[PDB]
């Protein structure tokens, strides 16, 4: 075949982020002087945690996606002990960090993110891919402050049948997963509303002291709005946060939502 | 990043005490498949 | 609902077998004085290894299977720290242990096992279930020395589409898994031939010093027969050990195989 | 019993060096689905 990636192809700098199986480092490719993020995963730890299968889905899916709102995976390589992922650089860090600095986002910032993400998701869902792990942590920011979804380890190409894997993150889990039912692409829409809530409010709607309580709340769609959340915002979240997945709107309905169009830029 | 969600260990499986002395349900697979 | 299982329902004795996440114990249910195997799995260790999903598949599948050659899962229960599986007792231990005592099996013993297992598999495959982990270790023995497959943690209900999970055990892995291709029910037939070989020979056909070498051998279907292996036996193994899954025989062809009928009892 | 098989980490994914300055393949999903 052709020339293959080598660790010796990259000049490494500051660690951008720490993770359980290794870090992401600010990286430069020598020949071009091009800025990347090199994610370094240890095989021993991936196998110990039994997540290489999830690592394969990430690499195999993300790398075949092209969208200005989905963080690129240019390619991958490995040695004896580690797996390397060559990811697009996102200069403005995570959305999670932005949220932590501002406590909560205004309507304009939220609706814009929720557009950019709804576009990225619309593209995924067109390729029959479900992300399954939408959350502030998995959302990054580009040069012009554009939203980029990443962290595709729980994602899945589901072209025909529904899926059964209980996966995602505590506050963002859809009820059909909690109740042990098969799931479809409509899980991304649920977590999209939990995102929209947390964006506007500063905390997620079913947050509790125990995972047990949260699970009950999500199951029951048990949540209220603070007084500042506008009718428009209230409408959209309520629509996305339906217990019955088929009662959640299509992403096209989210993109054309009066509150989205009236605040998105 | 990636994380593993805690399961509630409530399975579509028999938890019912059974009286051993003494005493049709493999259609479960055909029924679970026939869900639209 | 109805009365549910409790740890206080069982008198415990000798440990039948040790495993990574806990042991199987000889167990008696109090009210009936009925002999069981109680398998005890620790949640902390299942979650650490990221295998609860595999544990759910085992429980949900095995418990809905009824065959005299498939070890019963009467039911399950759990407390704060552990999961308990109430399994049928197999008085004559594992087939693996029998093989270790005899070094290798004669043709009569082999063909009989391979019938009993082919029947169990035939039933699974009729319910659209693939076991995916056939090996001497996962095979137990009943009162009259009947074969019982168990250990359904890698199993899967695959009613429509092929599967992608790399799983099983080193020497028994089908080549389509090694080459990273989707797989179907025909993986049980491959491992059925690797079983049949190991039964007759005493070691599996692609055995090597490294997993890397084994992988090459399986990929290449690289194996030879010792001189004592009869033409009949040679034919069956060669048929099951086809690189192309669709060239492997149906189980019905295995059950009616001249060497199987001429040696099975 | 149950065990985890070692993977060879050979993925249907780009390992080819790329010349960054400077320079259709999302059909991969439709093609992988269209396998009989
Ligand atoms: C893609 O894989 C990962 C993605 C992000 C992170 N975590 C991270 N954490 C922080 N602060 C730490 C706060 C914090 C602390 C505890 C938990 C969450 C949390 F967010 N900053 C950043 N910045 C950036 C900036 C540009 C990037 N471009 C490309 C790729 C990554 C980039 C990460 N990333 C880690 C990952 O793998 C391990
Ligand atoms: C179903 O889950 C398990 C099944 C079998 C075992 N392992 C086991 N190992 C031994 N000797 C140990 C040799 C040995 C050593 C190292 C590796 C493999 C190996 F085989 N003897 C037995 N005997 C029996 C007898 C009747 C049974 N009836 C019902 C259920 C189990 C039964 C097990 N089992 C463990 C399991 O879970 C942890």
């Amino acid at each position: 075949g052709k020339r293959q990636w080598a660790l010796e192809d990259f000049e490494i700098g500051r660690p951008l982020g720490k993770g359980k199986f290794g870090n992401v480092y600010l990286a430069r490719e020598k020949q071009s002087k091009f800025i990347l993020a090199l994610k370094v995963l240890f095989k021993a730890q991936l196998e110990k945690a039994g997540v290489e299968h999830q690592l394969r889905r990430e690499v195999e899916i993300q790398s075949h996606l092209r969208h200005p709102n989905i963080l690129r995976l240019y390619g991958y390589f490995h040695d004896a002990t580690r797996v390397y992922l060559i990811l697009e650089y996102a200069p403005l860090g995570t959305v999670y960090r932005e949220l932590q600095k501002l406590s909560k986002f205004d309507e304009q910032r939220t609706a814009t993110y929720i557009t950019e993400l709804a576009n990225a998701l619309s593209y995924c869902h067109s390729k029959r891919v479900i992300h399954r792990d939408i959350k502030p942590e998995n959302l990054l920011l580009g040069s012009a402050g554009e939203l980029k979804i990443a962290d595709f380890g729980w994602s899945v190409h589901a072209p025909s049948s529904r899926r059964t894997t209980l996966c995602g993150t505590l506050d963002y889990l859809p009820p059909e997963m909690i109740e042990g039912r098969m799931h479809d692409e409509k899980v991304d829409l649920w977590s999209l509303g939990v995102l929209c809530y947390e964006f506007l409010v500063g905390k997620p709607p079913f947050e509790a002291n125990t995972y047990q309580e949260t699970y009950k709340r999500i199951s029951r769609v048990e949540f209220t709005f603070p007084d500042f959340v506008t009718e428009g915002a209230r409408d959209l979240i309520s629509r996305l946060l339906k217990h019955n997945p088929s009662q959640r709107p299509m992403l096209r309905e989210v993109l054309e939502h009066p509150w989205i169009t009236a605040n998105s830029s | 990043g990636m994380s593993q969600v805690k399961s509630s260990y409530s399975y579509d499986a028999p938890s019912d005490f059974i009286n051993f002395s003494s005493l049709n349900i493999d259609s479960w697979f055909e029924e679970k498949a026939n869900l639209e």
